[PDB]
RNA sequence: GGAUAGUGGCCUACCAUGGUUUCAACGGGUAACGGGGAAUAAGGGUUCGAUUCCGGAGAGGGAGCCUGAGAAACGGCUACCACAUCCAAGGAAGGCAGCAGGCGCGCAAAUUACCCAAUCCUAAUUCAGGGAGGUAGUGACAAUAAAUAACGAUACAGUUGUAAUUGGAAUGAGUACAAUGUAAAUACCUUAACGAGGAACAAUUGGAGGGCAAGUCUGGUGCCAGCAGCCGCGGUCUCCAAUAGCGUAUAUUGUUGCAGUUAAAAAGCUCGUAGUUGAACUUUGGGCCCGGUU
RNA sequence: GUCGACGUACUUCAUAGGAUCA
């Protein structure tokens, strides 16, 4: 006896016991009650629109550093601060205070990229391939 | 649906008519007749997919318009006429008679016959009545109602009706060492002699029956078509005479005639 | 104007027919394997 | 609505596309056959692979199955038609033999290089994309078509083509114009 | 901007487009909306008449 | 080098393969009810013919009755004998001899340590059983 | 998500907002004259001369 | 008994006290239309299925009906609820979850196109009608095949590599007589005549690694090291992967067969209902006959 | 109120061992 019934007419028993003890993965607990987007970074999408409030980096010395590629972002669903990197300080010119910034996940601690400025590719402006709308 | 249906999606259509499942959207829905819609052959279907003599169906109808079909010795002019099994379909004009009859593929197949043969069906007597001023009649499974019949015929027993008059010339009782044809079932299309029928009171009869090759097979009561006496078919039968061959005989046999 | 290239690195003709550098790339390899 | 048209992929990404052996093997084919990209081999490794599977499945089954027999009768059959299989290896376990090399061989643009049409894999490849040869009587463009026993000896070049007795492509007339003016 | 819509007008009759597209350019035009802009909304202007 | 050898792409082993079984090997085929023959055929579809040396042999018949499934399976006619020309009983050894000596087997394999002294060597194929089957490591052909 | 933007203010009076200004803007002989006579006909019945 | 097309607590009147349930009733949730099917997996299993077919329900939400064989119909009617159009203010007319096309934001995506020529459907009916349906147009949905060069000579450099070197042969993207195609067109397949050397008829998406200065920043056991370097006195580069496709972000339990002394988990002990499970025994053996396979 | 408990989500600390050589 392995402490599980095996008889032939025991067939209930073992799928009651399975549904009860289904609830203890995590993964599916989350799954079925959908409280697996809690941890999502943005609450369950994939992409995080903001408003840049400043640039942080903008005063460091040392150029193309980890700092001067920074920006502190007002994510606008619900108004948390985050931070957010830019590809190159080349590209931190196009960004500007108070200009939508669509977000994407990636100095520890920085979780976030910046995608799209003023609805516009960063990398098509970077690219000199389009001119952001203002 | 809040009513009678009138359209008939190609895929819903029965497998047996071989329609090109790209060719549109609808099929052809056989009009209400003597044979039922799962069981029929519309004529638009036997005249331009089969016979391939109308290349659609506007030419079907004119064809029909004209009046040189006849079905069963009578003009018809709709082109969904369920035509169906032991149907006599008459093309004047062409000098042609067929006979609808499955071939052992279980479709509709193009069987030429003699005029003479073209004179008369078979029928199976599906019920046995008496009418209103005690008449008896009997109904066939096309629906015909034949009144003075012998008093002999019981159901499931087989009439020959001359369709000149619409009268019973003989009757085949439906008895062991019978040949039967099969109109039902994944069995269909074959020919065989009966061996026994197990009666089942409340339930659905089985009949056993053996072919030429001494192949045994159990078919439900209401797929048995009794066709003639053993070696005596009361039709001509078409190629093959219901014989039932394996796919590995087929291909040696096509290989050889090719 | 019309194509709106802007600005890309400098790419050798042969990506512009695979065939062609994969032929090169073999002949490379049959002349390094003679090395071998 | 209309009946679906149904659809099918003819390759499929390999199980382990970073294996450096794999890598130098794609290599060494697309050379010597002249491929455009690994998609040709990932296509005929699908359908060897396909193929195998079926030989696998047919040999699981007992000896005399009617389906076993009918079913290897047919792709030994096919195999042995298209020219992958030779006359004298009849049998399944020969077939769960074949390798890729040998589906390459039958391909239109292979077998326009051997048999001394084109000095290339390349060559022929051009000369087949350029409306040159034709099997039997009738023009092929494509370098993935696959040779069957009996139009092997019927490849050519196209009655239209300018190298198959038709008049001088436009480049030769219009150079001939050009000298004679 | 992508989707963005283009109209497409063939010839001029009479000094007149046809008319069948220059009711699809009337309708768009009528249920447009106009963004918020900064300097539009925060300076006055007016076009002389 | 070995003229079957296209860089790191053996040019040689073609099916039907010949394929050098490891002691280890037969047990991890035991525990995990795969068929020898059959497990070989369905990962590399093709027609396996097994082989087992000397020495292989010699330290199953030392382990014991223990392991006389293994024995036994290790006997079936179906598996080809390979003679061994030196006097070192072990297994490990005499196998990487083998294979660097010619370039058509297979080494069926779990250990590990002779697993990567394999891998150091170029156009060896190596194979291992875990989970439900056999892996094959190194065969492009697959 | 895409609903979302930055909050601005519209200072477009609440009633009798003036006319939108419609500029047909493009090189010389594309048109421009026409369109405004095509339309202008439409949406008010008359020709402009 | 009434009603129903008809059986029936379907409803009425009188009667009895019954009906379901730990073998899970009743109640609650369901980002629940059901199925044929789709994905994955070695097998067991796990998930998806509004969506080309079948069946059910609905036409903004409830309620109720005429007609007719067939409707609780909504491109039929009537009220109420909510919206909302015209108005001379007395009144009138509404239902796109049909095809196009709009709004729902201030951030966005198929044409208010052509035809009944094929499919079949409706009618008094061969003919009329059919946004059902077909035809074409339009974001690389998902899929197939497949161009962007081939063969030579010369030159330069350490028998290999490099050409804004050089020779005459081939060809379709495109343009276009014509014809075919189609209801009429477009397109395809054909094809006169044009259409290639930077063949500028100018293939892309990602990754990796350099080197340079009278240049810039930072730190120090001198001349150095780190960061990095479109910016200097004047003056207006290499390689790797895929390939007509490529990248980024989020998401993506053990029946077979788990474990419970020492690092998840054995209840303080016993009794005990449901559930699961539960010792052995009843015509065995023997002697002949027939026809089948390998 | 930089309050308590719980739930949820994350961060963090505990990895070296044998042989040879200098
Ligand atoms: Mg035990
Ligand atoms: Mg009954
Ligand atoms: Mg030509
Ligand atoms: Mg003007
Ligand atoms: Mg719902
Ligand atoms: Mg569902
Ligand atoms: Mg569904
Ligand atoms: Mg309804
Ligand atoms: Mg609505
Ligand atoms: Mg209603
Ligand atoms: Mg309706
Ligand atoms: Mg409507
Ligand atoms: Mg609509
Ligand atoms: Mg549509
Ligand atoms: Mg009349
Ligand atoms: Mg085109
Ligand atoms: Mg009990
Ligand atoms: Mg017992
Ligand atoms: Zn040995």
């Amino acid at each position: 006896g392995k402490g599980k019934p095996r008889g032939l007419n025991s067939a209930r028993k073992l799928r009651v016991h399975r549904r009860n003890n289904r609830w203890a993965e995590n993964n599916y607990k989350k799954r079925l009650l959908g409280t697996a987007f809690k941890s999502s970074p943005f609450g369950g999408s994939s992409h995080a629109k903001g408003i840049v409030l400043e640039k942080l980096g903008i005063e460091s010395k040392q150029p193309n550093s980890a700092i001067r590629k920074c920006v502190r972002v007002q994510l606008i669903k619900n108004g948390k601060k985050v931070t957010a990197f830019v590809p190159n300080d080349g590209c931190l010119n196009f960004v500007d205070e108070n200009d939508e910034v669509l977000l994407a996940g990636f100095i520890p601690g920085v979780r976030f990229k910046v995608v799209k400025v003023s609805g516009v590719s960063l990398l098509a402006l970077w690219k000199e391939k389009k001119e952001k709308p203002r | 649906a809040r009513g009678p249906k009138k359209h008939l999606k190609r895929l819903a259509a029965p497998h047996h008519w071989l329609l090109d499942k790209l060719s549109g959207c609808y099929a052809p829905r056989p009009s209400a007749g003597p044979h039922k819609l799962r069981e029929s052959l519309p004529l638009i279907v036997f005249l331009r997919n089969r016979l391939k003599y109308a290349l659609n169906g506007r030419e079907v109808k004119a064809i029909l318009m004209q009046r040189h079909v006849k079905v069963d010795g009578k003009v018809r002019t709709d082109t969904t006429y369920p035509a169906g099994f032991m149907d006599v379909i008459t093309l004047d004009a062409t000098n042609e008679n067929f006979r609808l009859v499955y071939d052992v593929k279980g479709r509709f197949a193009v069987h030429r016959i003699t005029d003479e043969e073209a004179s008369y069906k078979l029928g199976k007597v599906k019920k046995v009545q008496l009418g209103k001023k005690g008449v008896p009649y009997v109904v066939t499974h096309d629906g015909r109602t034949i009144r003075y019949p012998d008093p002999n015929i019981k159901v499931n027993d087989t009439v020959k009706i001359d369709l000149a008059s619409g009268k019973i010339t003989d009757f085949i009782k439906f008895d062991a060492g019978k040949l039967v044809y099969v109109t039902g079932g994944r069995n269909l299309g074959r020919i065989g002699t009966i061996v026994h029928k197990e009666r089942h009171d409340g339930g659905f009869d089985l009949v056993h029956i053996k072919d030429s090759l001494d192949n045994t097979f159990v078919t439900r009561l209401n797929n048995v078509f009794v066709i003639g006496e053993q070696g005596k078919p009361y039709i001509s039968l078409p190629k093959g005479k219901g014989i039932k061959l394996s796919i590995a005989e087929e291909r040696d046999r096509r290989r050889a005639q090719q | 104007i019309l194509k709106n290239k802007g600005l890309t690195p400098k790419r050798n003709k042969d990506n512009r027919n695979s065939r062609v550098k994969k032929r090169k790339k073999y002949q490379k390899a049959q002349k390094k394997l003679k090395s071998v | 609505p209309r009946a679906p048209r149904t659809y099918s992929k003819t390759y499929s990404t390999p199980k382990r596309p970073y294996e450096s052996s794999r890598l130098d093997a794609e290599l060494k084919l697309a050379g010597e056959f002249g491929l455009k990209n690994k998609k040709e081999i990932y296509r005929i490794s699908f359908q060897l692979s396909k193929i195998r599977r079926a030989a696998r499945d047919l040999l699981t089954r007992d000896e005399k199955d009617p389906k076993r027999l009918f079913e290897g009768n047919a792709l030994i059959r096919r195999l042995v038609r298209v020219g992958v299989l030779s006359e004298d290896k009849k049998k399944l376990d020969y077939v769960l033999a074949l390798k890729v090399e040998d589906f390459l061989e039958r391909r239109l643009q292979t077998q326009v290089y051997k048999l001394g049409l084109a000095k290339s894999v390349h060559h022929a490849r051009v000369l087949i994309t350029q409306r040159h040869i034709a099997v039997g009587k009738q023009i092929v463009n494509i370098p993935s078509f696959m040779v069957r026993l009996d139009s092997e000896k019927h490849i050519d070049f196209a009655p239209t083509s300018p190298f198959g007795g038709a008049r001088p492509g436009r480049v030769a007339r219009r150079n001939a114009a050009r000298k004679a003016e | 901007y992508q989707g963005a819509k283009l109209f497409y007008l063939s010839g001029v009759i009479n000094g007149r487009y046809p008319d069948r597209e220059i009711l699809n350019l009337s309708r768009f035009i009528s249920v447009m909306k106009f963004r918020p802009l900064k300097w539009r909304n925060e300076h006055p202007y007016m076009l002389a008449d | 080098v070995s003229s079957a050898l296209f860089f790191q792409y053996n040019q040689a082993i073609k099916p039907p393969y010949q394929v050098l079984i490891d002691t280890n090997f037969i047990n991890f085929s035991i525990q995990k009810k795969v068929d020898i023959v059959r497990g070989m055929m369905d990962c590399l579809l093709a027609k396996c013919n097994p082989l087992i040396t000397d020495c292989v042999m010699a330290e199953l018949e030392k382990l014991g009755p223990k392991y006389r499934i293994a024995l036994k399976l290790a006997r079936d006619p179906r598996i080809k004998r390979l003679s061994c020309s030196h006097k070192g009983t072990y297994a490990d050894d005499c196998l990487v001899h083998r294979v660097l000596q010619h370039k058509c087997y297979i080494v069926a394999t779990n250990d590990a340590g002779l697993k990567q002294r394999i891998r150091k060597i170029p156009g060896i194929p190596l194979m291992s059983v875990g989970g439900h089957a056999y892996v094959i490591e190194k065969l492009p052909d697959v | 998500e895409r609903k979302l933007h930055v909050p601005m203010v519209d200072r477009t009076p609440e009633d009798d907002p003036p006319p939108f200004i419609v500029a047909v803007v493009g090189p010389p002989g594309t048109g421009k004259t026409t369109l405004i006579r095509s339309l202008v006909r439409r949406m008010t019945k008359s020709t402009l001369n």
